[PDB]
RNA sequence: GGAUAGUGGCCUACCAUGGUUUCAACGGGUAACGGGGAAUAAGGGUUCGAUUCCGGAGAGGGAGCCUGAGAAACGGCUACCACAUCCAAGGAAGGCAGCAGGCGCGCAAAUUACCCAAUCCUAAUUCAGGGAGGUAGUGACAAUAAAUAACGAUACAGGGCCCAUUCGGGUCUUGUAAUUGGAAUGAGUACAAUGUAAAUACCUUAACGAGGAACAAUUGGAGGGCAAGUCUGGUGCCAGCAGCCGCGGUAAUUCCAGCUCCAAUAGCGUAUAUUAAAGUUGUUGCAGUUAAAAAGCUCGUAGUUGAACUUUGGGCCCGGUUGGCCG
């Protein structure tokens, strides 16, 4: 039953988290090329089959 | 006969239930009675500015633990007292006393969202800039 | 009027033309990283005389000229430039630092925006109360 | 510019005002467009007229180029052409000269000041000359 | 206060947008025919909804109905002109049975693939956006032309095209000059 | 609205002049004259967008006062003159005479008439009454008045004005078996024969007309126009002769032509 | 009987006590000018509609009035009411809800620009004028099309099948490459032509205009509905996330950072209102014993519904539509 709670811990996780830079990656083809990349990576070049199709399998 | 009139000339008779029994619907009396116009503190609009008067903090309700870092804003139109809540972590530092802040709803159309009790208005714009771009370091708030 | 102050200034290099992209640098600005550096252009140029606006499109360097399109970015002092590394000038040392203080309150209703805009007005009008 | 081969379509005769109106289509292969005066010179001999006897307008360039569609007129006489054709196209090539009447807003201000003065105002001009000489 | 120019939208978003089966189905068609976004397929599906809805109101009438025949004869003539319907099944039944494939393979990109001026569906997209291929004597830049089997004999490289004679090319000029 | 209104905006215009919508947002308002505003055709669109001699308004303006166009015998120079039904346009040069008649589709036509036909004009008498001094006079649908008519002339008949001295030269009685032109309504532009008509003495007198192809249509007496008897017309009919084939037949007719 | 241009309690004098109303009169408010229409969906239906067209009202709130065919005109006057300019103090001149533009207010809405060249209108009338109107400037209100990239040759990894001459070629392939090559135009530059009163824009087109460090595309999520991790590091019921259920109290599939993926794409998210969802408004088409609901029962006005019965048939012909031997 209080309305004057402490206002000191705001922005704590954001300040204490480690800071790293975005890792550079090769440029992606934007447009019809990207959807073709979707075309090949889904049916044409599907790798992990097993029992059901997975999108982003993790390290087993 | 289902308990309803079925006369060939019973249109007015069937109409008077339809005009009075429809009052039970929430959408009816909340629209054409002026509740948003005279009872709601927002005036039946989408956005509204205001001025902060103090900094408050509310805890959480059932099984939970969080001080939500709420704010108290007086709207510039109706001159009423409304408790707001910033939906963003760490934005208490950027806001300060005597600040012109633009707020809006929560998406619930007039009830409290979750573990935060009482508040129904969310801070949108602060001193002409926004809190979303503020966390991304895209824009910096002006001093005055 | 209310919050449309024309910023008096002196031009040293470059010919100022109304409606030109302007990079405003404040006292905290440094040429090394991000600062309060905005790219807002100037609306127009107004000549200073006995309380009336004189529109002028362009003015060369070496003169003293006030501009319009400012006062919602700067607080006390600053420079408007276009060079990528235009260093700011030295900080002005005021005569006397604030010593005497009083507590300001109001017995009326919630006129807080009015009082804060008033104190902002004094702050921008002269090296007044900080 | 190379083998324009101007072809005329929908040619009609109008003795009502003594001129012929038609839609002209042209083709400009391996060339951007064609300038207006060349059509006028090239249309003079086909309809027996002279250089300052044909007036043309339009020629919206088709997407991709190589062909243009416009509408053209031919005037029988020079004196006749002056009293039919408006001034905007007459001044265009060589047939008129538009003397600038200062500007529109200046004319309105001068006209309003004329209304504010009753009469010629020359009596008013000298009356204020003596009364404001001091 | 001029007359308001009429404008309308040519696609409708579905009432059920998130079905994994649906996305796999449309992605197969979009990639096969060389589509950049999902607006194009959503555009022609609205036309499928329109033409099926437009055909529906004729079957609500008895045969030999004066409105039904004139609209029906005009309907079958238009869809047989564009070629989405076969010549000998003009019985106002396969128009409703018409699938998305029929309206999709009449696209100019597909016919460029059929005539082998690109050898790849992606190549067909780049030769049509660069105004390299024309029909008859008019150069077409829009990928979607819905050639109606009457101009199909005039799909040919434009006279003002780098590949079909004309100027050698822009980038090739600098290399030759260098 | 503080008196009369002198303007027409380019969306309240009746469709029968077939004017566009993008080329300006106003309409060339015809002035007051022989026919009603909604029942007439202005000369501005008749000379520019109908027959295509002129391309601009000022071009039309200079044409009229140069004394070339002659309407109803008189020259006239008003740009906004309300040309209507059975109005003869006389041209000195170009040797063409125009008579504006409703077409088969239901709009004004571009029918070309000879000079002999242009010598006379047929009209629809509205009222016959003994005016001041007791002299009887009749009024046509254009408002032109002819005095001292023949007793046998009654309401809803046809007259033939000499168009030169303003005197009648021929009349047509209204009875069964008379060629009739419908002028108004949703079924205008047709010609048939008069067979019978119910009196309906409460207003809006109704007549039944059968087309040459046994196509029976019903229209009020306020829209009819007698143009002759059965098989013998007093005027040169426009092309098509108002048969009004079924909508499928124009497609057949257009397909046959190409 | 007066007045109007006209009928009329429009007003006046007399006479009579009449006129409307549970078939919702009268009175309250309308974030109510009405309609033509828009949203949204099988049908039915709901909401909105100042706003491009028509018909009405206003020129700040009333009243009176001038001329004028046409006005109770305010970009015409007169009185009062509230503002407010100029003053060398007598007074004069006022209504931008006309165009720009200024202030207050508000979540919310642009230039104190050009041209009568177009579509018309007005005048004595081609000629003059029209912030009517058009053009330009700002503009991610909403709508349409559509950039950011394609193609060869080498190294792996393949599938039908030829040799069955050893695990050798694999002759045709589909992709992955800290592999390399040509050809291609556009954005942006603008010589030039057309465009426009003059211009500014579209397109054409001398010429300049990719090899990625480049000419670089974003908005949210990855526990369920809701397709997209049992990846790494940090905090440890604190910070927080979350539209709901729900995760965090030192092993976070949900917090914060990096990788990847997913949805849309120059679009995406958020807040309010409406619609289908809603058979949760049910005339079509709800339920009423226990989920909320048969009035304690009876009589009865208005209203609603309401028995059967009264022209059934049989013959004589005629002409129209469909398909049918005989093409």
């Amino acid at each position: 039953a209080k309305v004057h709670g402490s206002l000191a811990r705001a922005g704590k996780v954001k300040s204490q988290t480690p800071k790293v830079e975005k890792t550079e990656k090769p440029k992606k083809p934007k447009g019809r090329a990207y959807k073709r990349l979707l075309y090949t990576r889904r049916f044409v070049n599907v790798t992990l089959v097993n029992g059901k199709r997975r999108m982003n399998p993790g390290p087993s | 006969g289902k308990g309803k009139p079925r006369g060939l000339n019973s249109a007015r008779k069937l109409r008077v239930h339809r005009r009075n029994n429809r009052w039970a619907e929430n959408n009816y009396k909340k629209r054409l009675l002026g509740t948003a116009f005279k009872s709601s503190p927002f005036g039946g609009s989408s956005h509204a500015k205001g001025i902060v008067l103090e900094k408050l903090g509310i805890e959480s309700k059932q099984p939970n633990s969080a001080i939500r870092k709420c704010v108290r804003v007086q709207l510039i139109k109706n001159g009423k007292k409304v408790t707001a809540f910033v939906p963003n972590d760490g934005c208490l530092n950027f806001v300060d006393e005597n600040d012109e802040v633009l707020l809006a709803g929560f998406g619930r159309k007039g009830k409290a969202k979750g573990d935060i009790p009482g508040v129904r208005f969310k801070v949108v714009k602060v001193s002409g800039v926004s809190l979303l771009a503020l966390w991304k370091e895209k824009k910096e708030k002006p001093r005055s | 009027d209310k919050g449309r102050f024309y910023a008096f200034g002196r031009v040293f290099a470059g010919t100022v033309k109304s409606g030109q992209k302007v990079r405003i640098q404040g006292p905290n600005y440094v040429p090394g990283k991000k600062d309060d550096l905005f790219i807002k252009a100037i609306q127009r140029v107004v000549l200073m005389m006995g309380r009336f606006v004189e529109p002028i499109d362009d003015c060369p360097a070496g003169n003293i000229i006030g501009l319009v399109g400012i006062d919602q970015f700067l607080l006390k002092t600053g420079t408007l430039t276009t060079s990528e590394t235009a260093h700011n000038m030295k900080v002005m040392k005021f005569s006397v630092s604030p010593v005497v203080q009083v507590a300001v309150e109001v017995k009326n209703a919630n006129d807080l925006p009015k009082l804060v805009e008033g104190l902002k007005r004094l702050s921008k009008s002269d090296p007044c109360v900080l | 510019s190379d083998a324009v081969t101007i072809r005329t379509r929908k040619v009609i005769s109008n003795p009502l005002l003594a001129r012929k109106q038609f839609v002209v289509d042209v083709l400009h292969p391996n060339r951007a467009n064609v300038s207006k005066d060349e059509l006028r010179e090239k249309l003079a001999e086909v309809y027996k007229a002279e250089k300052d006897a044909v007036s043309v307008f339009g020629f919206r360039t088709q997407f991709g180029g190589g062909k243009s569609v416009g509408f053209g007129l031919v005037y029988n006489s020079v004196a006749e052409a002056k009293k039919f054709e408006p001034t905007y196209r007459l001044v265009r090539y060589g047939l008129a000269e538009k003397v600038e009447k200062a500007s529109r807003q200046q004319r309105k201000q001068k006209k309003n000041r004329d209304k504010k003065i009753f009469g010629t105002g020359k009596r008013l001009a000298k009356k204020v000359a003596r009364r404001n000489a001091d | 206060p001029r007359a308001p120019r009429t404008y309308s939208k040519t696609y409708s978003t579905p009432k059920r947008p998130y079905e994994s089966s649906r996305l796999d189905a449309e992605l197969k068609l979009a990639g096969e025919f060389g589509l950049k976004n999902k607006k194009e397929i959503y555009r022609i599906s609205f036309q499928l909804s329109k033409i099926r809805r437009a055909a529906r109101d004729l079957l609500t009438r008895d045969e030999k109905d004066p409105k039904r025949l004139f609209e029906g004869n005009a309907l079958i003539r238009r869809l047989v002109r564009v070629g989405v319907l076969s010549e000998d099944k003009k019985k106002l039944d396969y128009v409703l049975a018409l699938k998305v494939e029929d309206f999709l393979e009449r696209r100019l990109q597909t016919q460029v693939y059929k005539l082998g001026l690109a050898k790849s569906v992606h190549h067909a997209r780049v030769l049509i956006t660069q105004r390299h291929i024309a029909v008859g004597k008019q150069i077409v830049n829009i990928p979607s032309f819905m050639v109606r089997l009457d101009s199909e004999k005039h799909i040919d490289f434009a006279p003002t095209s780098p590949f079909g004679g004309a100027r050698p090319g822009r980038v090739a000029r600098r290399n030759a000059a260098r | 609205a503080r008196g009369p209104k002198k303007h027409l905006k380019r969306l309240a215009a009746p469709h029968h002049w077939l004017l566009d919508k993008l080329s300006g947002c106003y309409a060339p308002r015809p002035s007051a004259g022989p026919h009603k505003l909604r029942e007439s055709l202005p000369l501005i669109v008749f000379l520019r967008n109908r027959l295509k001699y002129a391309l601009n308004g000022r071009e039309v303006k200079a044409i009229l006062m140069q004394r070339h166009v002659k309407v109803d015998g008189k020259v006239r120079t008003d740009t906004t003159y309300p040309a209507g039904f059975m109005d003869v346009i006389t041209l000195d040069a170009t040797n063409e005479n125009f008579r504006l008649v409703y077409d088969v589709k239901g709009r004004f036509a571009v029918h070309r008439i000879t000079d002999e036909e242009a010598s006379y004009k047929l009209g629809k008498v509205k009222k016959v009454q003994l005016g001041k001094k007791g002299v009887p006079y009749v009024v046509t649908h254009d408002g032109r008045t002819i005095r001292y008519p023949d007793p046998n002339i009654k309401v809803n008949d046809t007259v033939k004005i000499d168009l030169a001295s303003g005197k009648i030269t021929d009349f047509i009685k209204f009875d069964a078996g008379k060629l009739v032109y419908v002028t108004g309504g949703r079924n205008l532009g047709r010609i048939g024969t008069i067979v019978h008509k119910e009196r309906h003495d409460g207003g809006f007198d109704l007549v039944h007309i059968k087309d040459s192809l046994d196509n029976t249509f019903v229209t009020r007496l306020n829209n009819v126009f007698v143009i002759g008897e059965q098989g013998k017309p007093y005027i040169s009919l426009p092309k098509g002769k108002g048969i009004k084939l079924s909508i499928a037949e124009e497609r057949d007719r257009r397909r046959a032509q190409q």
